[PDB]
């Protein structure tokens, strides 16, 4: 049994606007790179499934050769191998088609996991596009997954609560965050050992892109000129705050 | 251009999609997913009994092809997102998701880099699938009703076993005029008690950052931000919240953001109107006392 998790390395997703700059409509190269946050939730879920089921866990990525060092974090968390297709497209159809080609080279795959959305493109498109190309059911915003007879019992986070679903057969699930899939922190020695675990590299395939043009990308300033209330004396500080809220007709 | 809205019967969400449709043409059609009267007056309306995209088979896509729809509008909701990607692929359509603005000349805007950046796009060749971010477009008033033609659903791949609403307390987050949000800085689930207290006193609601939700201190539906709820209260207390951009994305229209944070360098102070640099365990009890 084989679970695939789609993981994408991205520029540091905690850099504030104050410190954030673009080169050529993308993040300046100086920022620390890392697996995206929902991607790590998906890896964690995959490792939990591996632990419960005895499954193989294969991490598949489309991106830069030098992001292998970051993808190896997934190996240290418990994944068995990384498959990286080398390429630089942001286009969801190009990405998905290349992920599909990599997946088609892994024999039988029983389930595919992905993050709810990537930590740089903010879009939640690639997993659904890939599900379409694979002709498999897509389930967005899953937070838990259990193997059962015939398929998978899946809890999904909705806008008002949750849905309990049963998927028959294979599928593509995108994963949202809950306490139960906060990613584990691998030991220093596990990281070192993961340097030896398998990484397979594949060349990018020829495939079509979307007929959309990206006109511009900009970074809005974030500066409210906050009124800081002296708080050496907290009773005075809240007295001042309530007066100011009154004066400004907020409270 | 020939436009199809695909959504549940929910008037708030349908209304947002109608607003968007009006930028592109005068007479959208609608496919309703699931039950409920369809409000508004449309040229043609359809209904599918199932809300899960995986269960629709190819009838819907084949319809869209036959009828030569040029624009397909869905919401950025679990139901919209379950359908949008796969449907675009079946149409060979480009897709742009989480759309936050559309200019009069049809330049389409969306966020990048954790809502730090705004990207602008032009369609070169459609059909086009869009998913529209909730609470970014005004909801059109929907007047009258429209009967629906039943469409066939496909093989059942996913069964809906149970739908479970998050237990509700007090006024909804997205309706509240005062929101009190706790983050990682609160330190425990019990420590949220004083935030619940002050929220109750102000006829407000309690929110959370992803940090507090990941710790289990608040339920997932309390999360505010890019991938949670969007709120525009008069007053927003951000307590023990660093102010990551993805959090800030949920409060762009909050009128008065009040930061209470022990770290004077925290990013939240670049969004806040008022700020208290200090321990919330001192600030909030003091505020409660002053209010009493
Ligand atoms: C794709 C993606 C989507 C995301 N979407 C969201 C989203 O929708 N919503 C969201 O919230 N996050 C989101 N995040 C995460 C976001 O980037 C941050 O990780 C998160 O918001 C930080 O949570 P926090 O500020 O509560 O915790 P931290 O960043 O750890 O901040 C804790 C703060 O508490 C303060 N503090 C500690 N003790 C005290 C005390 N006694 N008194 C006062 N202050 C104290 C500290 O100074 C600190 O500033 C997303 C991330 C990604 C990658
Ligand atoms: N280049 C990629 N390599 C591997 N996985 C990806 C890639 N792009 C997107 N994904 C997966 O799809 C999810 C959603 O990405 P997106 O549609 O860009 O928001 C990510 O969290 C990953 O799990």
């Amino acid at each position: 049994m084989q679970i695939v998790v789609l993981a994408k390395v991205v520029p540091d997703y905690e850099v504030p606007s104050a410190d954030f700059e673009l080169v050529g409509n993308r993040a300046h190269p100086r920022y620390t790179r890392m697996i995206g946050l929902y991607d790590e939730n998906a890896v964690e879920l995959g490792v939990q499934l591996k632990e419960k089921l005895g499954a193989d866990l294969t991490v598949v990525s489309y991106g830069r050769n030098d992001d292998v060092q970051f993808l190896r974090k997934a190996l240290a968390m418990g994944a068995d191998k990384v498959v990286l297709v080398e390429g630089d497209s942001d286009d969801p159809y190009v990405i998905a088609a290349n992920l599909k080609d990599a997946i088609d080279r892994q024999g039988t795959v029983d389930l595919i996991l992905a993050g709810r959305q990537s930590s740089d493109m903010d879009r939640g498109v690639v997993p659904g596009v890939l599900a379409g190309m694979l002709d498999l059911p897509f389930v967005p915003q899953a937070c838990s997954v259990e193997s059962v007879d015939g398929g998978w019992k899946i809890s999904q986070i909705t806008e008002t609560g949750k849905r309990l679903l049963k998927l028959s057969g294979k599928g593509v699930l995108s994963i949202t965050s809950v306490p139960e899939n906060v990613p584990r922190i691998p030991a220093v020695k596990a990281i070192f050992a993961a340097k030896k675990k398998p990484v397979e590299k594949l060349p990018e395939i020829g495939t079509g892109k979307m007929a959309v043009s990206e006109l511009s990308v900009s970074i809005p300033k974030v500066e409210s000129n906050c009124e800081l209330i002296p708080a050496e004396d907290m009773d005075d500080a809240v007295r001042v705050l309530l007066r100011r809220l009154k004066e400004e007709r907020y409270l | 251009m020939k436009t199809l809205i695909i959504e549940t019967a929910n008037a708030k969400i349908l209304g947002e999609l109608v607003t968007v449709s009006r930028l592109f043409g005068q007479a959208p059609d609608v496919v309703v997913l699931g039950s409920g009267e369809l409000q508004g007056s449309y040229g043609k309306a359809y209904r599918l009994s199932d809300t899960l995209g995986a269960n629709l088979g190819s009838s819907l896509s084949d319809l869209i092809k036959r009828e030569r729809y040029e624009l397909i509008l869905l919401s950025t909701t679990a139901i919209g997102s379950g359908l949008a990607g796969p449907l675009a692929v079946s149409l060979g359509a480009p897709i742009l998701s989480e759309v936050t603005a559309i200019s009069p000349d049809l330049t389409i805007e969306r966020s990048l880099y954790g809502s730090k950046a705004v990207a602008r796009y032009k369609l070169e060749s459609g059909p086009l699938v869009l998913t529209i971010k909730r609470k970014y477009f005004e909801a059109a008033t929907l007047e009258g009703t429209t009967a629906t033609e039943e469409l066939p659903v496909g093989p059942q791949k996913i069964t809906l076993l149970e739908e479970i609403e998050e237990e509700r307390t007090g006024i909804p987050l997205e309706d509240a005029e005062v929101v009190v949000t706790g983050g990682r800085g609160i330190g425990s689930g019990d420590n949220f008690s004083i935030l619940k207290e002050i929220a109750g006193m102000l006829n407000g609601a309690v929110g959370a950052s992803r940090g507090a939700v990941d710790e289990g201190w608040m339920p997932p539906g309390a999360q505010i931000g890019q991938t949670g709820k969007i709120v525009a209260p008069t007053v927003y207390f951000a307590v023990g919240v660093s102010g990551a951009s993805q959090h800030l994305a949920g409060i762009s229209n909050a009128k008065c953001v009040i930061a209470i944070n022990k770290d004077n360098e925290a990013n939240i102070f670049k969004r806040a109107r008022f700020g208290i640099v200090g321990d919330y365990k001192k600030a909030v009890p003091a505020l409660i006392n002053a209010l009493k």
